């Protein structure tokens, strides 16, 4: 029993850790003293702050795009949509120049997928607040941690809820970990449902990451990366800033 | 009720842990002669190869040896015995309730001066009660006036006294020399936080892992897992912080 | 031996909080039901601003 | 607003930070029922201790 | 007085100079005390100072319906001088600068007019 526990609470964590079995122990133990006799009761809250984060460490950076009402008919969007799912197994890149619509019609590529779909979106550029510290959208420990609770929250998956000093690798391989059961997930109720992912304002997070002296933003990595079988990746930048992202040759473009 | 009477149990197990965690960090020092704690049981090797004096031994909740781990060339040993009442932290003790223990001591006093002779013994031992109440003043005023050989002005608690032990005259006055009475102690909520207090000194920083770590070694020696060997020394300690003697010195000269 | 009889007291206790705290991770789960955990007493909301049935209540370990 | 403050669910750091204010009401609720001490009163360093810090973890550069 | 330059008496990282205000307005009774954690990183440090300026700006402004609350930074240039001179490129300031406070609070540097572009101020700062 002593031992369990460590391997149970090593799937919501992105590595292995041998302080939480102590932490929770401890909490059920004081618990059962007398001076805790007014309440005797354990709540969500009570386990997030004994592992010591909150609500925000699971969601650090929420999704922020314009709905629109109108919407003019514009016939290309749904052959450019079916030409990412029939050409599979390589990262799609689409590009256009200054308020043509990329942010519109990132909206509404979802409806058009195969019956069972799912699509994660993920907005780089906030409104503006993304170059101030307190709120940076270009970390690994940010996107990753969003997507995999998104995708957790709609029934998918574990979550997965941060654990400080770990670096980018723990965190990619928690990611592509997951990714694997939501597809399971996805194709088992439908033969041909895909899971798609979308990377709005590609080119800011780099711009960001060189700002403040990095040289490695999450996409910047994510785009050489390979995903299981049944994942759409789709990213969308201006035409000139594209050699920032620096895709690979078998990229689509 | 009582569930009340079951949760005041556990108080008394942490004040113990928690005392006798404070009491550890002492071995650390680099020019100070204490050698060994013992919890809950005196030390297997306290005679040597020869097998163990049993009497008076369940009163032991915590042993302290100098010098060698042996009481035949120790150089001191302590023997003490702790007390925790929840509710009633102001009230004075009766005699009555001292009684139950100083029974015991004077057992295994009688043990111990069977083997060893008084002369020897008397330079080395020592029983202490450790209690968070206040105790009766003038029960100590015959405890100390046995002990010095002079008329005591409260003779009721001085024939109590010698109901409890036994004994009369010098052999009395020899045994109230080695029985030391500390009242008063600070209560579990202070005790909680005084021992991050003290570690704070030995590390470069504050920290907030390391009182739970050390309550943790000794709340492990009090299983029946540990039964062989109930000690605690220095490599327990370093092992319990995580650290060897190398990280101590990592450049010699 | 006596000691052996007290000691043995503790390993209960130590076996008792590991079983309960692998039970408390589940209120982490987004898409389940568990709302609440109770140790050595059962939930003094349990009959909502009634007073609480008092009968059988000690050999609650956990509710 | 004038007189009462009172913690949201966010926005602490976290550990030590996050018990600070149950731990001022704590020690103001336990002086006052504890009168049979030798004397009832607060004062800083009783604040410091049951705080847990010291004064150069709250002030580390003077002006 | 001349120590912003040894090891043991830096001024210029974020968790000296907002422990620094946070417990100043902390002991004046306007909002909980800050208390730092090894191992935080520099975002965590800037909300936890947002909230604190939202809690006491709310003290003061239900008794006072026109009172500010005003922070001021001395010899600003100086912490990045000794941030650069280490090789860091961030003192406190420069990102302090850009951020967005409260109302009814007003923020204020002072400096020597040639290093006024060591902590390069927005369009919208005024001078
Ligand atoms: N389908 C549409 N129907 C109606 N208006 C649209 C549509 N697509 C775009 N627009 C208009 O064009 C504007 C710019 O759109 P959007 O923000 O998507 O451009 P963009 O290419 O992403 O811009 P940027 O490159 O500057 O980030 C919208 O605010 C809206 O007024
Ligand atoms: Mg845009």
């Amino acid at each position: 029993q002593r031992n369990i526990l460590l391997r149970e609470s090593a799937g919501y964590l992105p590595d292995l850790d041998t302080e939480a079995p102590l932490k929770l122990k401890e909490l059920v133990n004081r618990k059962a003293l007398t001076e805790s006799a007014a309440n005797p009761s354990i709540t969500r809250m009570d386990v997030l702050r004994a592992l010591g984060v909150d609500e925000t460490d699971l969601f650090p950076a929420p999704c922020r795009i314009e709905r629109i009402e109108n919407s003019v008919s514009r016939t290309q969007e749904a052959t450019l949509v079916q030409r990412v799912v029939e050409a599979f197994g390589a990262p799609v890149i689409i590009h256009a120049d200054a308020g043509v619509g990329k942010s519109i019609f990132s909206t509404h590529i979802e409806e058009h997928l195969p019956t069972g779909s799912v699509s994660i979106l993920y907005d780089c550029f906030g409104l503006g607040q993304y170059r101030n510290a307190s709120s940076y959208r270009h970390h690994h420990r940010t996107a990753l941690v969003q997507m995999a609770n998104e995708m957790a929250s709609r029934g998918l998956c574990h979550p997965l809820i941060p654990n400080a000093g770990t670096g980018i690798s723990q965190y990619m391989r928690a990611f592509l970990h997951r990714l694997s059961q939501s597809i399971s997930i996805l194709r088992a109720s439908e033969p041909l449902a895909v899971l798609c992912i979308i990377i709005d304002a590609a080119d800011n997070a780099q711009m960001a990451a060189e700002e403040i002296g990095e040289t490695r933003s999450f996409i910047k990595d994510l785009i050489r990366e390979k995903l299981p079988d049944g994942v759409c990746l789709v990213a969308l930048c201006r035409p000139y800033r594209r050699e920032l992202l620096d895709p690979p040759p078998e990229a689509l473009t | 009720s009582d569930s009340l009477l079951v949760r005041t149990s556990r108080d008394g197990d942490q004040f113990h842990y928690l005392w006798a965690a404070r009491r550890a960090l002492r071995l650390l020092e680099p020019q100070s002669t204490l050698v060994a704690l013992t919890i809950e049981g005196a030390s297997t090797t306290e005679m040597g190869s020869q097998p163990v004096v049993e009497d008076g031994e369940e009163l032991i909740d915590i042993a302290e040896y100098y010098g060698s781990n042996e009481l035949a060339t120790a150089t001191t040993v302590r023997y003490m015995q702790l007390k925790h009442s929840t509710m009633h932290s102001d009230t004075p003790f009766p005699p009555s309730g001292l009684q139950k223990t100083i029974e015991g001591f004077a057992t295994r006093y009688k043990a111990l001066i069977q083997k060893i002779p008084v002369e020897t013994l008397r330079t080395k031992l020592e029983f202490w009660f450790v209690t968070n109440r206040p105790v009766s003043s003038s029960f100590s005023e015959a405890i100390n006036d046995a002990a010095n050989q002079h008329v005591t002005r409260h003779p009721h608690d001085l024939a109590k006294l010698e109901k409890f032990t036994g004994l009369q005259g010098a052999e009395l006055s020899i045994f109230c020399q080695l029985l030391h009475i500390e009242g008063q102690q600070d209560d579990l909520w202070s005790q909680r936080n005084i021992l991050l207090r003290e570690s704070a000194g030995y590390l470069p920083d504050l920290d907030t892992e390391a009182p739970l770590k050390l309550k943790e070694l000794v709340n492990r020696k009090a299983l029946t897992e540990s039964a062989a060997n109930p000690s605690i020394t220095r490599m327990d300690v370093l092992r319990a912080l995580g650290v060897d003697e190398t990280d101590l010195f990592p450049a010699p000269c």
